[PDB]
RNA sequence: AAACUUUCAACAACGGAUCUCUUGGUUCUCGCAUCGAUGAAGAACGCAGCGAAAUGCGAUACGUAAUGUGAAUUGCAGAAUUCCGUGAAUCAUCGAAUCUUUGAACGCACAUUGCGCCCCUUGGUAUUCCAGGGGGCAUGCCUGUUUGAGCGUCAUUU
RNA sequence: UAUCUAGCGAAACCACAGCCAAGGGAACGGGCUUGGCAGAAUCAGCGGGGAAAGAAGACCCUGUUGAGCUUGACUCUAGUU
RNA sequence: GUGGAGGUCAGUGACGAAGCCUAGACCGUAAGGUCGGGUCGAACGGCCUCUAGUGCAGAUCUUGGUGGUAGUAGCAAAUAUUCAAAUGAGAACUUUGAAGACUGAAGUGGGGAAAGGUUCCACGUCAACAGCAGUUGGACGUGGGUUAGUCGAUCCUAAGAG
RNA sequence: UCGAAUUUGGGUAUAGGGGCGAAAGACUAAUCGAACCAUCUAGUAGCUGGUUCCUGCCGAAGUUUCCCUCAGGAUAGCAGA
RNA sequence: UUGACCUCAAAUCAGGUAGGAGUACCCGCUGAACUUAAGCAUAUCAAUAAGCGGAGGAAAAGAAACCAACCGGGAUUGCCUUAGUAACGGCGAGUGAAGCGGCAAAAGCUCAAAUUUGAAAUCUGGUACCUUCGGUGCCCGAGUUGUAAUUUGGAGAGGGCAACUUUGGGGCCGUUCCUUGUCUAUGUUCCUUGGAACAGGACGUCAUAGAGGGUGAGAAUCCCGUGUGGCGAGGAGUGCGGUUCUUUGUAAAGUGCCUUCGAAGAGUCGAGUUGUUUGGGAAUGCAGCUCUAAGUGGGUGGUAAAUUCCAUCUAAAGCUAAAUAUUGGCGAGAGACCGAUAGCGAACAAGUACAGUGAUGGAAAGAUGAAAAGAACUUUGAAAAGAGAGUGAAAAAGUACGUGAAAUUGUUGAAAGGGAAGGGCAUUUGAUCAGACA
């Protein structure tokens, strides 16, 4: 907020054949005389400088919110939306994809991946990995360096090692039915996330 | 001036000692970055103001 | 600056207000910090239960006297009538209010019975040593709802 | 996936830490992997390079060459193998700068301490 | 028709846009509570084998003691006794020291490397003069110690 | 001195520019319309023109813009009684 | 059409990304889009969304850079120079010798106060500087140089400070 | 004008609604009908200047009324959606 | 004459404390004007800036001389709300609180006024010893013009009667808290492009580790780290968990009944006036001057006064954690933030260089390459340099150094030009090029 304004610069008034921005006073440095404060001057304050009391968060009605996430769950069936969303699902048994509750208790990553593959997730786990790109923007040097696709969403009822087994495999996200988050059910506001429901989780939905 | 205080003659002594070119060996150091002496002074160009 | 059929507004922004804007960016911060603060008090406080026993009280004025509401402390009368002293009731997690006076019998029996049930549903460890670990119920308010 | 609240994935915080790292920290940064043989020989995967070790360049143009580490040039984040050098126009010879991660360690220079280190990591030795 | 002027292009100038960089900035959040007469913050002058500066330090001067590491430092020279070791290092850590001239800044002054006083000590034939070494002397205020003042005032002498 | 040479080498100013007559036009055109005309590249002079350059007109008016100064203009005030 | 953000095309790329050049090609009424070639060297784009420090010819606009002017105005106050030798790659300008002049002791002579602060002196030396020059310099480089019982300060008091 | 109300060095005092003035509103560091420095301050501006891509459709007003109003507002009207 | 007392002095007397800094936040003092009112003086800006004094990790506030008017509540602080409301206001412009309710945090108390009077029971200092944040003995001294125990309004005290119930002070080890150290997976296998493989292909491995950085180009698996755990070290400290030694006691406290009492802050409360301030209105706080109380009293009860009632606290002395604040400081994690004319003025020997008598003012300035491999040598040159050579993946990277736009400039090539140039529609000529035939 104090930026651009660390000068005691005055206008020179008119009558001096030169434009009338404030100008740095004094001499001997060549800053002395330069246009000041102005939003069009090198070094000036910017126009309408940004402020922290900008609205950052947003209120959504709790009920509209549920409608949204309800709808996002509804479309995790509907084979077409899931395909249309990325999500290589042509070679999976059926939709929804309900898996044995024994999944929640898997402790080890390699055993986790191996079952995800067994039930059909192979192609999607490969979409990620074959997709990691250097983020194009300046974000690439703002802690947003790489980029990739979004894997399957494994929904559990009780976490018994499954959340830790999967955590480190690219693209796979785990979630607990009782929670469930619109941002993962519909990444970037497209419907149709590939969801692998443990059976325990599937029944708790109701 | 021509009959000074020790404080002043002292300041001039430290002055003299800063009026020397770069010790050229520095130019060779790893990551060295100083090219020339950028604080070089001259009696007939910039007065030291005591 | 008067025009159109608009409601006359009163937007008090003629002092140097931009100097005194408080954005609660630390809202999530201070909740995390408040939760940890209680999780430490819980553990410091042995099996004792974070809060004290509060009395029933009838809320003041013609607008809130329908409701009943936790008051500050238990009055010297209720404490005695419920069979203990002020000085001691404090060390037993009971809040005592030297300022509150008893004018209504109903409330009085209410709080004296509230003190009976409190005493009957706690256990007070000996001064000695033992310290027969007995796990904290965390409120007391929750235990003895109003 | 970072999980502690005292690691920083901040790319700026990292690069500053590396380039401004003190000598004592660069010693461990300048670690070379032991050779296949030496690894089963010591039950140990790699070690902070040190001067009179014996090394084989398993990367770069000087792939295949080998020799004794002449100096660890911690300042330059670079190690110099006396045996791997440039000749110039004026015949003069000049060290090439090599990086421990592209070397492999073949014969260690053993101290009282160098051994106790190998044992501190959980190794066996000859 | 040249020259010249103009326009387009290639190659070469001038200039530093653009693209890509980033040990910097900016904003948010979390944790914490520690300057000083036991001389702070700031200033001045100094200090390296070869430095003007930046950084660091104080005549023990890019550092001394200690502790951890376990072999560098490196622009050049260098020492070499320091490499199975009370031990390399422009290392880390830091609990011990040194810490010029100053500064609230305190013997007095201070546009002065100006001028006193005391104590111990050393030399000069010296309690007294000169010179070297060490240790000292500001203000307000509190508690106490000692030495005092006043027909303010109590008793006690013969 | 200028002026020709060797070396050294600025500034103001610059919409684009630079031949006229009349006409009309913001009522005095370098450009527009109709005529006169019109031939490379230039040197020394010159003060007709460029309504030349130099300063967001000191004059004059407007502004619910000032300030120095004055006074039985409004409103106060140190002091003094 | 731009900067950044969610999703996606398992998009483009060191066998050459981005950029820049190009009276070469094509699409759109247009803002613009696409391609070829050349230069280049590490990143980058399409589509659905999100987002703003989002588009310049002007503001006697800000900062930087560049012209016409123009090899032009100009380099004319202080009476003045000349011949030879030496040096040197190079001499109207340096050094020496010779001549002609000047200041004319109210000095262009001989010292100081204030102020500068090393300019003093020697050796080396010409990239910049000395509005021609340069072998010369108050320039550059590297060194040397300021000796007190009696000269000053220090002591005293002045207006005054405190 | 040039032997004194002369010239002049150093030291010293006077400070901004204040100083100093053989009196010119002069002088007070190229600043004087109120010095310089920073801050309040991005002071206010009914006034001047500028206000950055394309295409498509519609498309005005200088009139009414009240205004310390007359270079401005409100109001109606015309305009779009 | 001698010894005290009171009050006042002096010491380089014995031991200590104050200054100054900083100041983001906190307690006070002091105090504008620009501005807004379309003019302007009340008002507004603003109880703001500038000035002055004083603190802390927070400060302050705080256990009701409170809110209320209820079926009453019950220290303070802060949020949500009350509310842009009650109210103030050239009633204009503008301004503007509080009680209740929900919530965060919670916590409570101590002096003064009392005869210990069968024993000043209290305390600083010196001194010797000790088990040294301290204890003991002794001696000066303080103190009756009152130091302790007791009591604090919620009470409480002196009597009298009647019974039970309860404990203090150390060691030492842990845990807790603080500072720290070390260790803990998996490819560097082949082929291709390359100067470099960290790139594409092939075949694998680890994964509670595919966060991040380094390394000759996009590296989970080359290095450091990451994840998960393990092994240590040095502190502090009475939180509490263990232990263990002293029994502090003819000590201290709690409660029932009967009786007598029941001390409670003054140039203050309050009142007049003046000024200031406040939403506070016949006056919200504050201050100056004058007047100045009382004890069934005093204060408050948001319209002045007289009378009668009622409600409600207990002033003029005091301490106190948390919830609260924080453009400063120490240490951390971050971002739909800026990307070297931007972002702090400063990404660099930046508050530098430079200006100013001074207060102050205050820049510009990042990038060869993976690596200096920073060009040996030859030749022309007085030198600088040029020309060869050489290095490099590249000199179309030569310490003028990545890319290297534009204005503007040189050269070469093409073309036009009788007082500007440039533009529109159209076609000749010259140059140049797409597509389509099949
Ligand atoms: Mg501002
Ligand atoms: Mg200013
Ligand atoms: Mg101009
Ligand atoms: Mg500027
Ligand atoms: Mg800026
Ligand atoms: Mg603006
Ligand atoms: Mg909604
Ligand atoms: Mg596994
Ligand atoms: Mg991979
Ligand atoms: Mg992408
Ligand atoms: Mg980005
Ligand atoms: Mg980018
Ligand atoms: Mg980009
Ligand atoms: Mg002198
Ligand atoms: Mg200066
Ligand atoms: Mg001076
Ligand atoms: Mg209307
Ligand atoms: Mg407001
Ligand atoms: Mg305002
Ligand atoms: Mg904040
Ligand atoms: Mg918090
Ligand atoms: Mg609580
Ligand atoms: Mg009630
Ligand atoms: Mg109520
Ligand atoms: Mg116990
Ligand atoms: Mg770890
Ligand atoms: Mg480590
Ligand atoms: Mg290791
Ligand atoms: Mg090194
Ligand atoms: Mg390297
Ligand atoms: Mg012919
Ligand atoms: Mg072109
Ligand atoms: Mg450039
Ligand atoms: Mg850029
Ligand atoms: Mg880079
Ligand atoms: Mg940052
Ligand atoms: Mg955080
Ligand atoms: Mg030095
Ligand atoms: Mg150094
Ligand atoms: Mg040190
Ligand atoms: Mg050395
Ligand atoms: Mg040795
Ligand atoms: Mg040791
Ligand atoms: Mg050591
Ligand atoms: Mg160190
Ligand atoms: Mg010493
Ligand atoms: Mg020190
Ligand atoms: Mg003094
Ligand atoms: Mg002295
Ligand atoms: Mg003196
Ligand atoms: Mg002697
Ligand atoms: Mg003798
Ligand atoms: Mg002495
Ligand atoms: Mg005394
Ligand atoms: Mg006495
Ligand atoms: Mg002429
Ligand atoms: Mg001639
Ligand atoms: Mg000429
Ligand atoms: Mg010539
Ligand atoms: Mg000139
Ligand atoms: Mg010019
Ligand atoms: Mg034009
Ligand atoms: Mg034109
Ligand atoms: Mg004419
Ligand atoms: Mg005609
Ligand atoms: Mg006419
Ligand atoms: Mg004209
Ligand atoms: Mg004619
Ligand atoms: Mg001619
Ligand atoms: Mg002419
Ligand atoms: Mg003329
Ligand atoms: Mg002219
Ligand atoms: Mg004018
Ligand atoms: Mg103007
Ligand atoms: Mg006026
Ligand atoms: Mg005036
Ligand atoms: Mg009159
Ligand atoms: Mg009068
Ligand atoms: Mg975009
Ligand atoms: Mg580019
Ligand atoms: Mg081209
Ligand atoms: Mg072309
Ligand atoms: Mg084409
Ligand atoms: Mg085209
Ligand atoms: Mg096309
Ligand atoms: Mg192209
Ligand atoms: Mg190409
Ligand atoms: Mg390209
Ligand atoms: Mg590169
Ligand atoms: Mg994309
Ligand atoms: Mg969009
Ligand atoms: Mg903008
Ligand atoms: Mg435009
Ligand atoms: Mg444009
Ligand atoms: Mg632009
Ligand atoms: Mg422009
Ligand atoms: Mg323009
Ligand atoms: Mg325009
Ligand atoms: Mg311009
Ligand atoms: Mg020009
Ligand atoms: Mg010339
Ligand atoms: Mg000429
Ligand atoms: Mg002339
Ligand atoms: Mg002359
Ligand atoms: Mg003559
Ligand atoms: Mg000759
Ligand atoms: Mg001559
Ligand atoms: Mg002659
Ligand atoms: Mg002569
Ligand atoms: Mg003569
Ligand atoms: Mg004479
Ligand atoms: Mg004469
Ligand atoms: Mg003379
Ligand atoms: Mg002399
Ligand atoms: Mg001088
Ligand atoms: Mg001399
Ligand atoms: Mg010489
Ligand atoms: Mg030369
Ligand atoms: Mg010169
Ligand atoms: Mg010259
Ligand atoms: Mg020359
Ligand atoms: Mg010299
Ligand atoms: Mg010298
Ligand atoms: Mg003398
Ligand atoms: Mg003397
Ligand atoms: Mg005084
Ligand atoms: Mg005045
Ligand atoms: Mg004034
Ligand atoms: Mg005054
Ligand atoms: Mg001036
Ligand atoms: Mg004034
Ligand atoms: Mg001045
Ligand atoms: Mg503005
Ligand atoms: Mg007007
Ligand atoms: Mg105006
Ligand atoms: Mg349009
Ligand atoms: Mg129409
Ligand atoms: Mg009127
Ligand atoms: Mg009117
Ligand atoms: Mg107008
Ligand atoms: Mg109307
Ligand atoms: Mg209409
Ligand atoms: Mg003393
Ligand atoms: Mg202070
Ligand atoms: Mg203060
Ligand atoms: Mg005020
Ligand atoms: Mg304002
Ligand atoms: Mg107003
Ligand atoms: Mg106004
Ligand atoms: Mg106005
Ligand atoms: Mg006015
Ligand atoms: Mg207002
Ligand atoms: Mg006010
Ligand atoms: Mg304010
Ligand atoms: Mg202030
Ligand atoms: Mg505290
Ligand atoms: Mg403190
Ligand atoms: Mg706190
Ligand atoms: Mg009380
Ligand atoms: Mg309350
Ligand atoms: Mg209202
Ligand atoms: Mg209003
Ligand atoms: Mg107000
Ligand atoms: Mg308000
Ligand atoms: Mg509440
Ligand atoms: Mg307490
Ligand atoms: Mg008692
Ligand atoms: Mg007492
Ligand atoms: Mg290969
Ligand atoms: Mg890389
Ligand atoms: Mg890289
Ligand atoms: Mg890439
Ligand atoms: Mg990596
Ligand atoms: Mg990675
Ligand atoms: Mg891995
Ligand atoms: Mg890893
Ligand atoms: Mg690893
Ligand atoms: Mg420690
Ligand atoms: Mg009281
Ligand atoms: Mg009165
Ligand atoms: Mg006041
Ligand atoms: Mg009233
Ligand atoms: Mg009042
Ligand atoms: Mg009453
Ligand atoms: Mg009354
Ligand atoms: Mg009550
Ligand atoms: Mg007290
Ligand atoms: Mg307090
Ligand atoms: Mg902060
Ligand atoms: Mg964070
Ligand atoms: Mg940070
Ligand atoms: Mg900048
Ligand atoms: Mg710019
Ligand atoms: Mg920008
Ligand atoms: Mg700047
Ligand atoms: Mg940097
Ligand atoms: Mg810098
Ligand atoms: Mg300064
Ligand atoms: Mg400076
Ligand atoms: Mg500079
Ligand atoms: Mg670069
Ligand atoms: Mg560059
Ligand atoms: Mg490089
Ligand atoms: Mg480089
Ligand atoms: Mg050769
Ligand atoms: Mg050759
Ligand atoms: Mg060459
Ligand atoms: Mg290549
Ligand atoms: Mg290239
Ligand atoms: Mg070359
Ligand atoms: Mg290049
Ligand atoms: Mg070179
Ligand atoms: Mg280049
Ligand atoms: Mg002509
Ligand atoms: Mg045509
Ligand atoms: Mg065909």
């Amino acid at each position: 907020e104090k930026a651009g304004h660390q000068t005691s610069a005055e206008s020179w008034g008119t009558g001096r054949a030169v434009a009338r921005i404030p100008r740095v006073g004094g001499g001997g440095t060549g800053r002395s005389g330069q246009g000041a404060f102005g939003n069009m001057c090198r070094g000036g304050r910017m126009f309408a400088p940004t402020k922290t009391w900008r609205k950052w968060n947003v209120k959504v009605n709790h009920n509209e919110k549920r409608y949204a996430t309800a709808s996002a769950i509804a479309a995790t069936a509907v084979a077409s939306l899931v395909l249309a969303r990325g999500h290589r699902v042509e070679k999976i048994p059926e939709i929804p994809l309900v898996v044995s509750t024994d999944l929640e208790s898997i402790q080890k990553t390699k055993e986790a991946v191996a079952a995800l593959k067994a039930v059909g997730a192979h192609s999607d786990l490969l979409k990620v990995l074959k997709s990691k790109k250097l983020r194009a923007g300046k974000g690439k040097y703002r802690n947003r360096r790489w980029t990739q696709r979004r894997g399957p969403l494994v929904v559990y009822a009780e976490d018994n090692g499954i959340v830790k087994a999967l955590r480190n495999v690219p693209g796979v996200e785990t979630a607990n039915v009782a929670s469930l988050n619109l941002l993962q059910l519909a990444p970037g506001a497209h419907l149709g996330r590939f969801v692998i429901w443990t059976e325990a989780a599937f029944t708790k939905l109701d | 001036a021509a009959q000074k205080s020790f404080r002043i003659k002292q300041k001039m002594a430290k002055a003299k000692k800063q009026n020397r070119p770069l010790p050229q060996w520095i130019r060779l150091r790893t990551n060295n970055t100083i090219r020339y002496n950028a604080k070089r002074r001259n009696w007939r160009r910039t007065k030291m103001n005591i | 600056a008067i025009s159109k059929n608009l409601p006359i507004l009163k937007n008090h922004f003629r002092k140097h207000w931009q100097e005194r804007v408080k954005v609660h960016f630390d809202q999530a911060g201070k909740k995390v910090s408040r939760r940890n603060a209680r999780a430490t008090r819980a553990a410091k406080i042995a099996p004792r239960p974070l809060d004290l026993l509060r009395p029933v009280v009838r809320a003041p004025t013609v607008k809130y006297n329908r409701k009943v509401r936790a008051g500050r402390g238990f009055t010297l009368a209720e404490v005695k009538a419920a069979g203990l002293t002020a000085a001691y009731a404090r060390t037993i997690g009971i809040a005592v209010d030297h300022r509150r006076q008893n004018r209504n019998q109903e409330i009085f029996d209410a709080n004296v019975q509230r003190l009976k049930e409190y005493q009957s549903k706690i256990i007070v460890f000996p001064r000695n040593g033992k310290a027969p670990e007995a796990e904290q119920v965390l409120s007391a308010a929750a235990t003895f709802p109003i | 996936a970072k999980q502690s609240l005292d690691v920083s994935s901040d790319r700026r915080k990292a690069r500053k830490a590396y380039f401004t790292a003190p000598s004592s920290q660069r010693r461990v940064l300048l670690s070379a992997p032991l050779s296949k043989e030496l690894r089963a020989q010591y039950g140990i995967k790699a070690l902070p390079i040190r001067r009179d070790d014996e090394v084989l360049v398993v990367r770069g143009s000087k792939k295949g060459q080998e020799g004794k580490i002449s100096s660890v040039y911690r300042l330059k984040f670079a190690v110099q193998v006396d045996k791997v050098t440039k000749e110039k126009v004026n015949g003069a010879s000049v060290p090439i700068n090599l990086h421990p991660s592209k070397l492999v360690i073949t014969k260690l220079h053993l101290d009282k301490d160098r051994k106790a280190l190998i044992q501190r990591k959980g190794g066996k030795l000859e």
